[PDB]
C-alpha cells in the first residue's frame, strides 16, 4: 500500500500545484490530455488500489479477502469489509471522473 | 508557477470578461463607463459582473467592497491593490 | 573473550552451499569485496594498536571481600558488627541481582538462537529462569525502599514459621 | 530581473551566538578527543590478572581505563 | 511580462451544450447572458474528451501488440 | 526553454511527456496481459472444488440400518 | 564537606571587595569554578555512603541535588543582572550576598547527618528567599506572597521540630547513620498517628501538597527571576529530601496513613493541570505545572518502592532543570514586553527564531519526551504506581494527556500565529539570554547519555 | 451587522448578499458549467419576479422566507476560494509577513549589503516624521465634537501633505513576501 | 462498485436538481463525529477547568 | 575527488563500525545473537563434515 | 562530561557483574543450586516456640 | 414547510434566521448608531497611538488589564458563601476525593487479600 | 492605569450600573452584569458567549487572528472561545438530529457486531489434524510424561 | 454457505458443530480403517525450523520447497513445481477435512432418522 498511496498523493500534489493551490475537484477536469503523465500515474494507482489483477494491490488485497471469506469469522465484519471494498472502487472512479474527465472548470489563465 | 500581473494585463482581461457579457454592447463600454447610468444595468447585473470577475481572477472580493465597484477602472484598481502589482 | 561455561552456547552447524542455479549470487562477491576493502585495513589497524599496547603491560585486579559474620550473630543495637553485616548483605544483594541478569540473558539468547522451535529447545533455560526467579522472590521481594538485613531476616523467619506450621498441620 | 527586498529579522546576533558556542565547545572538545585517542592507542587499557600471593594492591589498581585509575 | 490575449469574436456557443441550455431557456422564456463567457471550455483542445472506459484503456493497443509479439517469441523460443 | 502560459486555450505539451505516459500505460497493460496469460489461476481458481453431495456413502462409511 | 563550604563563604569577600563594574564577572567566574569542583562528590560506593565527618555525609541521593544547587547559582547570577542594571551598588552586592548565603545554607542542608541540623538549615533557607521576594519583586502583592510563604512554611514546620526533639529524647540520637540501625517499628495508635502527621506536614507543605499549595502561585510569581529559579529548582526538593530521610522512622504506620495524601495528590495533579489549561498568566502556568510534578513526586515517595524512589529523584532533578529554564524564558518575554499576560505578545517565532527553538525544547522536555530524564522519572513512577494499583494507570494517562495539552498550548500561544501589530520593541536575543538557555539545556540533554548518576541511593 | 463605515445593512444590501450566497451555493450543487448556467437563469428569474414590490412588510416577509429557503437547501460544504477565509491556503503566508520595523534592529555589517535601499528607507522615515504633526492637526479639526461617528478617515485637503494615518496601510507587507 | 459509481456520475451530469437527503449530509459531514466531539468535549473540559478548579 | 561521497559517507563509517563491532561488541557475550541456520535433509555440515540423511520415499499422488 | 564518562566503576556495578559471573560458574560446576530461598542459614536461626 | 433550525448552546442561531435582525424601528437604528460611535471613537484612539512615529513600545490596552484583573484578583472579594457556592464546593472538592479513595481502598484490599492466600499469580514478579 | 478603571463589585443602583457601563465602554442598555449569586464575577459584563469564529472575517480588526478590537470589552472566556478552541458556529443540521443519528448508528453497529459474534461464519470442514500426538513435544509438553495418543485415521 | 442457513435458519440437530467434531468413533461404519502416514521426521521438521502451524501431515513437500528456494538464489522464479506440489497436497488435506465434515453430517442425519423411527414405534 505504501507505493501506490504515496504516488497517488504525489500526483494529487502535482494537480494542486498546476492549478494555483486549488484542492477542490469541482474546479478540475479536462486534465486527461493536459497533464498526461500524472493522468497515467493516477489511473495506474487507482487501479492498483482497487485491486486490478496482477498489479501490486492484487498480491495482498485479494489474499486478505480470500482468507476472510474462508475462515471462522464474524459475519457482520466480513459483510462490511465487502461493502467497504465496493466503496473504495466507487470513490476511486469518482476521483478519476471529477479530476480528469469532462470539460475544464478551473480559472481562465492557464 | 504564479506568473506576474500588470495594469495592462488586468485591464485587458477585465475588458475581455466585460466584453463577453451579452447585456453590454462591446462598441460602447470603456475603462470608466458606469454601470447603472452609462450602461443601464441593474444591481443584480453588477453582482453577476463581480462574481464573473472573481471567477476570472480566482480570488474573492468581499461584499462590503463589491458594492462600490461601479466602473471597470475601480475594478482594476481594486485588483491591483489586493495583489500588490507594480512593485 | 569471555568464559564459555557461565555463558553457554551450542556448537554452530552451518550447511554447505549448493549452487543449484547458474546465476552468480551477489552475496559471495560482496563478501569478497568486504574482506578486501574493509576487513584487511581494520585488521591491520588493530594489529598496530595491539603492538602499541604490548610495549607496556599493567594489570588490574578483581576485588576480593572476605566473609565477616552476618546479622544473625550480631547483638541488637551494636553498630559495628551490624554495620559490617549490613555492608556484606548489600554486596550479596547486588551480586544476586546480577545473577538473575545473567540467567535472563541466557534465556533471551536461547529464544533468539533456536528460531521457530524455541518452545521445545529452551526448556532447560526456562526451568533455570523459573528456579532462580523463585529464589530471588523468596529472598528479596516485598521489602520496600528501606530494605535492610533485619527486614530480610524477619521475612525469612516468618516464612520459616509458616513452613513449620504447614508441616505440623500436614503431619 | 524583478528582485525584491525580503524583510526579515536581524539574524546576525543568533548566528554570532551559535558560532561562539561552537568555537568555545570545540576549543576544549578537540584537544580532549585527541588526548583520549592518544591515551587509548599508546597507553591502552589494563589486563585482568589474579592477585599475587602476599601482595595487596592500591585502591586505584582495581580499574581498567587509565583515566579512571588516574 | 506583457501577454497578448486571443480574439473574443471566436467564442461562439454553437455546437456546445450551452446552445442546448439556450434553447431550453428559450422554450421557458429566459436567457443566459454569460453563455459566451463559458464557451472556451467546450471548444478547441478541450473538446471531445475521452470517456471513463477509454481512460482506463489508455495504451491498450500497444500493450496488446507487445503482448502478442512476446507470446509469439516465447512460442518460437521453446522449440 | 520553459512553457509559455496560454490564456483560455489548451496548454503547450512536450513530446517527451506524451511519449512517457503512453509508454507507461502500454507497459501496465502488457504486464497485466502477460501475467493473465501465464498465471490465470490467482484470479480464476487453483483447484477444483468437489461438491460433498456427490460423495457416495460407502467411501464415507455410512452403515445402512 | 568543608571544601565546598569555605569557597562559598569566600565568595562574600569577593563580591564585597570587587570594583563597581566587575562584581558580576568575578562572582560568575568563581561560582563556576566551585561548580566544576563539586564533581568530586561522585565517589559513591555500592554498599557504603561517602561519610566525611561526624556532622556531614553525602550518599547518592544528596549528590545530584548538591551538584544542581552549585550549578544553579551562576545561572541565577547571569539571569538577574539585567533587571538590576540601574540599582545602587550596595543593593547589588546585597542581592549577590543573599544568593551566596542561600547557596551556603542549601549545601549545608543536603549533607547534614543529624536531623536537627537538617531542620535548622532547612528553616534557615527561609530568610534569604523571603528577603529576595519582598525586596526585589516588582509587584504590589510581593509582601502578601512573602507572608503566605513564610507562614505556610512555619505553621507546617513547628510540629516537625517538636516531633524531632521527641524522637531525639526517645531513641537517644538523631544521627541518620545511627537511626538506620537503631530503628524500631511504629505501632498503630493515635500518638503515632500524630507523630506521622507532625513529621510529614512540613515537607508536605514545602513540596507542596494539593490543598496546601496556595502559597506557590504567589511566591513563584511576585519573585524576581533568580528567586523564581531558586524556588522552583531547589527549594521544592527540600520536602522531597525530607520525606526520603524521615520515612525510615515511620514504619509500618505509613501503609495506611498515606492513603488520604495519595488520594489528594493523585486527584490534585489533574486539578492543577486543568488549571494550567485556562491560565492567562505565563508565570502562574509554570508554577501550577510545578505543583503537578511535585504531586507526582509525593505519590512516588508515599508508596515507598525502589522504582518509585528512583523515579522520584530523577523526576526531581529533571523538573528542577526544566522549571528553571521555563522561568528564564518567561522572564525574557517579560523584559521584552513588560507584561506577564500570555495573550499579549504572540507570534514571536517570526521575530525570535532561536528563542522559539529554545521554547520548543523546553516544552518538549516538559511533556516528558523520551529519552529525557523527565520521561525516565515519570515512567518509573508510573510503573511503581501501577504495581500499587491498576486504576492509577487511568489517572496517570489522563495527567499525561493534559500535560501535553497545556505545554503545547503554551508553545502555540506564545510563539505561533500572527504577531501583535502594535508591539514594536521586540529586540533581537542577546548572547546572555541564549547562553543562559543553552546552559539550562545542554546538561539536561547530556544526562540522558549517563542517567545512572541521578537515580538515587538504591540504583 | 459589523461594518466600519455604516451602522446597519440596508434592505437592498441584504437582498444582494442573499443573491450572491444563493448563486454560489447553487454553483456548488451544480458542478458543471451548463447545468449551473441553466439553474442560475432560473434563480435570476425567481429574483426578478418580485423585484417591483413596494410593500415594505411584504418585501421583508419575502426576504425572510427566502433566507429560510436558502438555509434549508444550502450545501453541507460549499466551494471556498483558496485565499478566502475558511479556505485551504487562507492565512498561509502570515508566518512570512515580517513587519518593517524589524529593519531598524539590523547590525550595520548586514546593513551595508543594501546601501541604496536603506537610503530610501531613511528618506521615507524622514517624510513620515515630517508629515505626522500636520496630519494629526488635520485630523484634530475635522472630527466633530463628541467623537467620530464612523471609522472613515478624511483625505489630504491641500497640496503637499499626505493623508492622515497612512503609514501602516502603505507599508503593509506584500501578499507573497 | 465501478458500475454503480459510473451510473452515479452519469446521473450527476443530467439537468435535474434535487434537495439533499439525510444520508448525503451524514456522509458529507463525516458522520457528525468531529462536529459533535470537538465542540462537546473541549467545552466540558475547559468549563470544568475554569469554573470548578481555577475559580 | 569526484566520488568523495562514496568514501567520506560510506567507506569511513563502514571502517569505523566494523572496527567497533569486531573488537568491542563481539568481544562481550550475547551481544550479537544470530539465529542458527536452517538445516534441510541432504545438507552437509561444514564444521563436523557429516552428511544429513535424505528423507523418506514419497507416496506419489500426482 | 569527560569526568562523568570515566568514573571509576560507579556504585560497583561492573564488580558485581564480574563476581556474579564467578559465583555462577562456581555453582554451576558443582551442581549447586544457583540461589536459595533463604538468605541466612536456617541452622543458625532459632524460631520462636509455639 | 422546512424544518425549523433549533439553536443549541454549541450551535448558535444564524444571523439570517434571527427575527430581530430585520427590525427597522428608530430605537434600534439609534442603538446601532451609538454602538458604531463608541467603536469608531475607540478605533480613533488606538490608531492615534498606533501610527505615532516617535513611539517604540506597547500600546497598552485597558480592556486586557481589566480582563486579567477580573479573571484573577476579583474572585475572592466578590465571593459570598451561600447555598450554591458551598454545595458546588462540597460536590467538586470532596466528592472525587472520597470516590477515588473508596475505589483504591477496595482494589488494594482485594489484592492484598488474594495475595496472602496465594491465589494471585506472582510467578515472575520481582520488580516493584 | 487607576483603581477606578479596574472591575468592582456588583452594581445595585442604576447610577453605579451606568458608571460601570461607561467604564467597560458599552451602552447602558446593552450592559448586563453576571447575576449576583456569589460566584465571584463582580460587575464584569456578560457578553453573548459566542466564539471568535462567528465574527466577520472581512472586517479590519485591530487583532486580526483573534478577531478582536482595541478597547472593546473582552469576554470572560475569550481564551476558550479562540479560533484554536471551542467553536459555536451554526451547523447545516440541527444539533439534536446529529446527536441522535450518530448515537443510533454506533448502537446499531455494536448490536450487529454482537449478533455476528453470536452466529459466525465458517466452512464445511473438520478440525485440522497434526501428527505426533497433536504435536505434543513441539507445543512445550515435557517428554518424561506420556500424553494420551491422538490418532488421526484416513478418509 | 448453504450449511450456514441449514444450521441457523434450519435446525441444529442435523448440522454438526464445528467446534466439537467428530462426535462419533472412527471405527463406526469403517472396518479396518488405517491411520495417516507421516513422512517427515520429528527431528527433520525440528531442525528445518518450520512454523508450528505449518508442521501438518504434508511438511515433506514444504521442506523440499524451502530447499529449492534456498538453493536457487537469486533466481526467485526458478521453481514453482515444488510450490505447486505442496499446494496440491494441501488441497488433498482440505478435501480430507471436507470429507470428515460431510461424514459427520450424514451420521447425524442417520441418527436423527433412527430416533424418529424409534419414536414412530415406541
Ligand atoms: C500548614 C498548616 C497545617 C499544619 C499541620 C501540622 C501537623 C498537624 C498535627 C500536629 C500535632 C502537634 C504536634 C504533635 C507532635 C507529636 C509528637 C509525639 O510524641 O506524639 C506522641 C504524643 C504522645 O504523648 P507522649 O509521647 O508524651 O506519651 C507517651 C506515649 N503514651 C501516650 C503511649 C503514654 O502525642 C501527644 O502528646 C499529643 C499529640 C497530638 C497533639 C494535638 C494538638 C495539636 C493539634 C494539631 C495542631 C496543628 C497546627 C494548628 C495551627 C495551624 C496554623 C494556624
Ligand atoms: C548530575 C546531577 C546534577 C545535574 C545537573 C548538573 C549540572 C552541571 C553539569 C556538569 C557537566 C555535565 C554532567 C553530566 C554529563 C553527562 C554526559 C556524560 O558524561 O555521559 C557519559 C557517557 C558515558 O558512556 P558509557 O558509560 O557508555 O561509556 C562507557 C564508559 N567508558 C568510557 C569508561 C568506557 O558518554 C557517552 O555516552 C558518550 C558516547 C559517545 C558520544 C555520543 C555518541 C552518540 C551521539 C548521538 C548520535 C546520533 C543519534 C541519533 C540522533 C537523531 C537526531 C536526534
Ligand atoms: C478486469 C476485467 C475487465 C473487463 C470485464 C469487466 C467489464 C466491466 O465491468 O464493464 C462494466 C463497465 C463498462 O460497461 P458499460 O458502462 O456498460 O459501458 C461503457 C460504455 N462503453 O465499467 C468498466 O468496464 C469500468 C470499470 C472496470 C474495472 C475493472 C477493474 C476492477
Ligand atoms: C484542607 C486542605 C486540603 C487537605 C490537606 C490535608 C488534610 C488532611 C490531613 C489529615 C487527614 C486525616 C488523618 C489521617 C487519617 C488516616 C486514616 C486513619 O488512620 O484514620 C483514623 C481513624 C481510622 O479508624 P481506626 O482505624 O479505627 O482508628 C484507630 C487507630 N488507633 O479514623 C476514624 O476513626 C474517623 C475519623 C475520626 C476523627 C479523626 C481526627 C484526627 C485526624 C485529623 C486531624
Ligand atoms: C455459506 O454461505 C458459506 C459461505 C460463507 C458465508 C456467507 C458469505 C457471504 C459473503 C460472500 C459472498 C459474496 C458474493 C458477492
Amino acid at each position: 500500500h505504501a507505493f501506490f498511496k504515496a504516488m497517488l498523493f504525489m500526483c494529487s500534489g502535482s494537480i494542486i500545484h498546476s492549478l494555483n493551490d486549488e484542492q477542490d475537484i469541482r474546479k478540475m477536469g479536462g486534465l486527461f490530455k493536459a497533464m498526461p503523465f500524472t493522468t497515467t500515474a493516477l489511473i495506474i494507482g487507482s487501479l492498483a488500489l482497487t485491486g486490478m489483477p496482477f498489479l501490486t494491490g492484487f498480491y495482498s488485497k485479494d489474499l486478505i479477502i480470500e482468507s476472510a471469506n474462508t475462515s471462522y469469522t464474524n459475519a457482520w465484519a466480513l459483510l462490511m469489509t465487502l461493502v467497504a471494498t465496493s466503496f473504495t472502487a466507487i470513490y476511486s472512479t469518482r476521483i478519476i471522473f471529477f479530476a480528469l474527465l469532462g470539460q475544464p472548470r478551473f480559472p481562465t489563465l492557464i | 508557477d504564479a506568473p506576474p500581473l500588470t495594469l495592462e494585463g488586468i485591464k485587458d482581461r477585465v475588458l475581455y470578461v466585460l466584453k463577453l457579457y451579452d447585456k453590454i454592447d462591446p462598441e460602447k463600454l470603456s475603462v470608466n463607463s458606469h454601470f447603472m447610468k452609462d450602461l443601464g444595468l441593474d444591481s443584480l447585473d453588477q453582482v453577476e459582473i463581480i462574481m464573473a470577475m472573481e471567477d476570472e481572477f480566482g480570488f474573492e472580493i468581499p461584499d462590503i467592497d463589491a458594492e462600490k465597484l461601479m466602473c471597470p477602472q475601480e475594478i482594476v484598481d481594486y485588483i491591483a491593490d489586493k495583489k500588490d502589482v507594480y512593485e | 573473550s569471555w568464559d564459555k561455561d557461565v555463558y553457554p552456547e551450542p556448537p554452530r552447524r552451518t550447511p554447505a552451499p549448493s549452487p543449484q542455479t547458474s546465476l552468480p549470487n551477489p552475496i559471495t562477491y560482496l563478501t569478497k569485496a568486504f574482506d578486501l576493502l574493509v576487513d584487511r585495513p581494520v585488521t591491520l589497524v588493530r594489529e598496530f594498536i595491539e603492538r602499541q599496547h604490548a610495549k607496556n603491560k599493567y594489570y588490574y585486579y578483581h576485588r576480593e571481600f572476605r566473609r565477616v559474620p552476618d546479622i544473625t550473630e550480631c547483638h541488637e543495637k551494636d553498630v559495628l558488627c551490624m554495620f559490617e553485616a549490613e555492608m556484606q548483605w548489600k554486596r550479596d544483594y547486588k551480586v544476586d541481582q546480577e545473577i538473575v541478569n545473567i540467567i535472563q540473558e541466557r534465556l533471551k539468547a536461547c529464544q533468539q538462537r533456536e528460531g521457530e522451535s524455541h518452545r521445545q529447545n529452551c526448556a532447560k533455560e526456562l526451568q533455570q529462569f523459573t528456579q532462580v526467579v523463585k529464589a530471588y522472590q523468596d529472598r528479596y521481594h516485598d521489602l520496600g525502599a528501606h530494605y535492610s538485613a533485619r527486614k530480610c531476616l524477619a521475612k525469612q523467619k516468618q516464612r520459616m514459621l509458616a513452613e513449620r506450621k504447614a508441616t505440623k498441620e500436614a503431619a | 530581473g524583478k528582485r525584491l527586498f525580503i524583510i526579515k529579522p536581524s539574524g546576525f546576533y543568533d548566528k554570532r551566538f551559535l558560532k561562539l558556542l561552537r568555537f568555545y565547545i570545540l576549543l576544549t572538545g578537540i584537544p580532549v578527543v585527541i588526548g583520549i585517542t592518544l591515551i587509548n592507542v599508546f597507553i591502552g587499557e589494563a589486563e585482568l590478572a589474579e592477585i599475587p600471593e602476599g601482595y595487596v594492591p592500591e585502591h586505584w589498581e582495581y580499574f581498567k581505563h587509565p583515566i579512571s585509575r588516574w | 511580462s506583457k501577454m497578448e490575449l486571443p480574439d473574443y469574436k471566436q467564442w461562439k456557443i454553437e455546437g456546445t451544450p450551452l446552445e442546448t441550455v439556450q434553447e431550453k431557456l428559450a422554450a421557458r422564456g429566459l436567457r443566459d447572458p454569460w453563455g459566451r463567457n463559458e464557451a472556451w471550455r467546450y471548444m478547441g483542445g478541450f473538446a471531445n474528451n475521452v470517456s471513463f472506459v477509454g481512460a482506463l484503456l489508455k495504451g491498450f493497443k500497444w500493450g496488446f501488440a507487445a503482448f502478442v509479439v512476446a507470446v509469439g517469441a516465447e512460442y518460437y523460443l521453446e522449440s | 526553454a520553459h512553457i509559455e502560459p496560454r490564456y483560455r486555450q489548451f496548454p503547450q505539451l512536450t513530446r517527451s511527456q506524451v511519449i512517457q505516459a503512453e509508454f507507461f500505460s502500454a507497459t501496465m497493460w502488457f504486464w497485466i496481459l502477460w501475467r493473465f496469460w501465464h498465471d490465470s489461476d490467482a484470479v480464476l481458481g487453483h483447484f477444483p472444488y468437489p461438491d460433498p453431495s456427490q460423495w457416495t456413502d460407502e467411501e464415507l462409511g455410512i452403515p445402512p440400518d | 564537606m568543608l571544601k565546598y563550604i569555605i569557597p562559598t563563604m569566600m565568595l562574600m569577600p569577593l563580591t564585597w571587595l570587587s570594583k563597581n563594574s566587575m562584581i558580576w564577572i568575578n562572582t560568575t567566574l568563581h561560582s563556576l569554578l566551585i561548580s566544576l569542583t563539586s564533581l568530586l562528590l561522585l565517589n559513591q560506593f555500592g554498599d557504603n555512603s561517602l561519610n566525611f565527618s561526624l556532622t556531614f555525609f553525602s550518599d547518592s541521593l544528596s549528590t545530584p541535588l548538591l551538584i544542581l544547587t552549585m550549578w544553579l547559582l551562576p545561572l541565577m547570577l547571569m539571569a538577574s543582572q539585567h533587571h538590576l542594571s540601574k540599582e545602587n551598588l550596595a543593593r547589588k552586592k546585597l542581592f549577590i550576598s543573599m544568593l551566596i548565603l542561600l547557596q551556603l545554607f542549601l549545601i549545608m542542608t543536603f549533607t547534614a547527618t543529624e536531623l536537627i541540623f537538617f531542620y535548622i538549615m532547612f528553616e534557615a533557607t527561609l530568610v534569604p528567599t523571603l528577603i529576595i521576594i519582598t525586596r526585589w519583586g516588582n509587584q504590589t502583592e510581593r509582601l502578601n506572597a512573602g507572608l503566605y510563604f513564610l507562614f505556610y512554611t512555619l505553621a507546617g514546620s513547628l510540629p516537625l521540630l517538636v516531633a524531632l526533639i521527641y524522637i531525639q529524647n526517645t531513641m537517644g540520637s538523631l544521627n541518620f547513620l545511627i537511626l538506620q540501625y537503631w530503628v524500631q517499628p511504629m505501632p498503630n495508635s493515635w500518638s503515632n498517628t500524630f507523630m506521622w502527621l507532625a513529621c510529614m506536614m512540613a515537607f508536605m507543605v514545602k513540596m507542596p501538597l494539593y490543598g496546601l499549595h496556595l502559597w506557590l502561585p504567589k511566591a513563584h510569581v511576585e519573585a524576581p527571576i533568580a528567586g523564581s529559579m531558586v524556588l522552583a529548582a531547589i527549594l521544592l526538593k527540600l520536602g522531597g529530601y525530607g520525606m526520603m530521610r524521615i520515612t525510615l522512622l515511620l514504619n509500618p504506620i505509613t501503609d495506611f496513613m498515606a492513603y488520604p495524601f495519595i488520594m489528594l495528590s493523585l486527584w490534585g495533579m489533574i486539578m492543577t493541570s486543568s488549571i494550567c489549561l485556562r491560565q492567562t498568566d505565563l508565570k502562574s502556568l509554570i508554577a501550577y505545572s510545578s505543583v503537578s510534578h511535585m504531586a507526582l513526586v509525593i505519590v512516588a515517595i508515599l508508596i515507598q518502592t525502589p522504582w518509585s524512589y528512583m523515579g522520584a529523584t530523577a523526576l526531581m532533578i529533571a523538573h528542577g532543570l526544566t522549571s528553571s529554564m521555563l522561568f528564564c524564558l518567561a522572564n525574557s518575554n517579560y523584559e521584552r514586553v513588560h507584561s506577564r499576560t500570555m495573550i499579549l505578545a504572540r507570534g514571536l517565532q517570526t521575530l525570535l527564531p532561536l528563542m522559539a527553538a529554545w521554547w520548543l525544547l523546553a516544552s518538549l522536555t516538559n511533556l516528558a519526551l523520551p529519552p529525557s530524564i523527565n520521561l525516565i522519572g515519570e515512567l518509573f513512577v508510573v510503573m511503581s504506581t501501577f504495581s500499587w494499583s491498576n486504576i492509577t494507570i487511568i489517572l496517570m494517562g489522563l495527567n499525561m494527556v493534559i500535560t501535553a495539552l497545556y505545554s503545547l498550548y503554551m508553545l502555540i500561544t506564545t510563539q505561533r500565529g500572527k504577531h501583535t501589530h502594535h508591539i514594536n520593541n521586540i529586540l533581537p536575543s542577546f548572547t546572555r539570554e541564549n547562553a543562559l538557555m543553552s546552559l539550562h539545556m545542554l546538561p539536561l540533554l547530556l544526562l540522558s547519555l549517563n542517567p545512572k548518576i541521578i537515580l538515587g541511593p538504591l540504583y | 451587522a459589523f461594518l466600519p463605515s455604516a451602522a446597519y445593512l440596508t434592505h437592498q444590501q441584504k437582498v444582494l448578499q442573499l443573491y450572491k450566497r444563493a448563486l454560489r451555493h447553487l454553483e456548488s450543487r451544480c458542478v458543471h458549467r451548463d447545468k449551473y448556467r441553466y439553474f442560475a437563469c432560473l434563480l435570476r428569474a425567481r429574483f426578478d419576479e418580485h423585484k417591483n414590490e413596494k410593500d415594505m412588510v411584504k418585501a421583508t416577509q419575502l426576504l425572510r422566507e427566502a433566507e429560510k429557503e436558502f438555509w434549508h437547501g444550502q450545501h453541507p460544504q460549499p466551494y471556498i476560494f483558496p485565499e478566502s477565509p475558511g479556505g485551504t491556503s487562507y492565512e498561509r503566508y502570515e508566518c512570512y509577513k515580517v513587519p518593517e520595523w524589524c529593519l531598524d534592529d539590523w547590525h550595520p555589517s548586514e546593513k551595508a549589503m543594501y546601501p541604496d535601499y536603506f537610503a530610501k528607507r531613511e528618506q521615507w522615515k524622514k517624510l513620515r516624521r515630517e508629515s505626522w504633526e500636520r496630519e494629526v492637526k488635520q485630523l484634530q479639526e475635522e472630527t466633530p465634537v463628541g467623537g467620530p461617528r464612523t471609522e472613515a478617515l478624511p483625505p489630504a485637503r491641500k497640496q503637499g501633505d499626505l493623508p492622515p494615518l497612512w503609514w501602516h496601510i502603505v507599508t503593509r507587507p506584500r501578499e507573497r513576501p | 462498485g465501478f458500475i454503480l459509481a459510473l451510473e452515479i456520475s452519469n446521473t450527476t451530469h443530467y439537468l435535474k436538481f434535487n434537495y439533499p437527503s439525510n444520508t448525503f449530509k451524514f456522509s458529507n459531514l463525516l458522520g457528525y463525529y468531529p462536529t459533535i466531539m470537538h465542540r462537546l468535549t473541549p467545552y466540558m473540559n475547559l468549563t470544568m477547568s475554569q469554573k470548578s478548579a481555577s475559580s | 575527488r569526484h566520488s568523495i561521497f562514496a568514501f567520506t559517507h560510506v567507506l569511513i563509517p563502514v571502517w569505523i563500525i566494523h572496527y567497533y563491532l569486531k573488537y568491542h561488541v563481539t568481544t562481550k557475550p550475547y551481544t550479537i545473537v544470530e539465529k542458527k541456520p536452517r538445516i534441510f535433509p541432504g545438507d552437509t555440515i561444514l564444521e563436523t563434515g557429516e552428511v544429513i540423511p535424505p528423507m523418506k520415499e514419497f507416496p506419489d499422488q500426482h | 562530561s569527560t569526568f562523568v564518562a570515566y568514573l571509576p566503576d560507579y556504585r560497583m556495578q561492573e564488580w558485581a557483574r564480574r563476581e556474579a559471573e564467578r559465583l555462577v560458574k562456581y555453582r554451576e560446576a558443582h551442581g549447586l543450586p544457583l540461589m536459595e530461598s533463604n538468605c541466612f542459614d536456617p541452622s543458625k536461626i532459632q524460631l520462636p516456640e509455639d | 414547510s422546512f424544518p425549523k433550525y433549533e439553536p443549541s448552546r454549541l450551535a448558535s442561531l444564524p444571523t439570517t434566521l434571527d427575527p430581530a435582525e430585520y427590525d427597522i424601528s428608530s430605537e434600534t437604528r439609534k442603538a446601532q448608531a451609538e454602538r458604531l460611535a463608541i467603536r469608531s471613537r475607540l478605533k480613533r484612539e488606538y490608531q492615534l497611538q498606533y501610527n505615532d512615529p516617535s513611539r517604540r513600545g506597547v500600546v497598552e490596552d485597558p480592556a486586557l488589564i481589566r480582563w486579567t484583573c477580573a479573571r484573577s484578583a476579583n474572585v475572592y472579594p466578590n465571593f459570598r458563601p451561600n447555598t450554591k457556592t458551598s454545595l458546588l464546593g462540597a460536590l467538586f472538592g470532596i466528592g472525587p476525593l472520597i470516590f477515588w479513595y473508596y475505589v483504591f481502598k477496595t482494589d488494594r484490599d482485594r489484592k492484598e487479600k488474594l495475595i496472602q492466600e496465594g491465589k494471585l499469580d506472582r510467578t515472575f514478579n520481582i520488580s516493584y | 492605569i487607576t483603581k477606578d478603571m479596574l472591575p468592582g463589585p456588583y452594581p445595585k443602583t442604576p447610577e453605579e450600573r451606568a458608571a460601570a457601563a461607561k467604564k467597560y465602554n458599552m451602552r447602558v442598555e446593552d450592559y448586563e452584569p453576571y447575576p449576583d449569586d456569589g460566584m465571584g464575577y463582580g460587575d464584569y459584563p456578560k457578553l453573548p458567549d459566542r466564539s471568535q469564529q462567528e465574527r466577520d472575517p472581512w472586517y479590519d480588526w485591530d487583532h486580526p487572528d483573534l478577531r478582536l478590537n482595541w478597547g472593546e470589552p473582552m469576554h470572560w472566556d475569550l481564551d476558550m472561545y479562540i479560533r484554536n478552541r471551542v467553536d459555536t458556529s451554526p451547523t447545516p443540521v440541527n444539533w439534536n438530529l446529529m446527536c441522535k443519528h450518530l448515537f443510533g448508528f454506533v448502537a446499531f453497529m455494536l448490536f450487529m457486531f454482537w449478533v455476528g459474534e453470536t452466529y459466525p461464519t465458517y466452512q464445511p470442514v473438520g478440525p485440522k489434524q497434526y501428527p505426533y500426538n497433536n504435536l505434543y513435544l513441539e507445543r512445550g509438553g515435557d517428554p518424561n510424561k506420556e500424553p494420551e495418543p491422538v490418532v488421526h485415521y484416513e478418509i | 454457505g448453504a450449511h450456514l442457513a441449514r444450521r441457523y435458519l434450519g435446525d441444529a440437530s442435523v448440522e454438526p458443530e464445528p467446534l466439537r467434531m467428530p462426535t462419533f468413533p472412527p471405527d463406526y461404519g469403517f472396518p479396518e480403517r488405517k491411520e495417516r502416514e507421516m513422512v517427515a521426521t520429528q527431528q527433520e521438521m525440528n531442525d528445518a525450523q518450520l512454523v508450528l502451524q505449518q508442521r501438518d501431515y504434508c511438511a515433506h513437500y514444504l521442506i523440499r520447497f524451502l530447499k529449492c528456494k534456498r538453493d536457487s538464489f537469486p533466481n526467485f522464479l526458478a521453481c514453482k513445481h515444488e510450490q505447486h506440489d505442496w499446494d496440491y497436497c494441501e488441497h488433498l488435506d482440505y478435501v480430507k477435512r471436507m470429507k470428515e465434515f460431510e461424514r459427520e453430517r450424514r451420521l447425524l442425519q442417520r441418527k436423527k432418522r433412527r430416533e424418529q423411527r424409534e419414536a414412530d414405534m415406541a
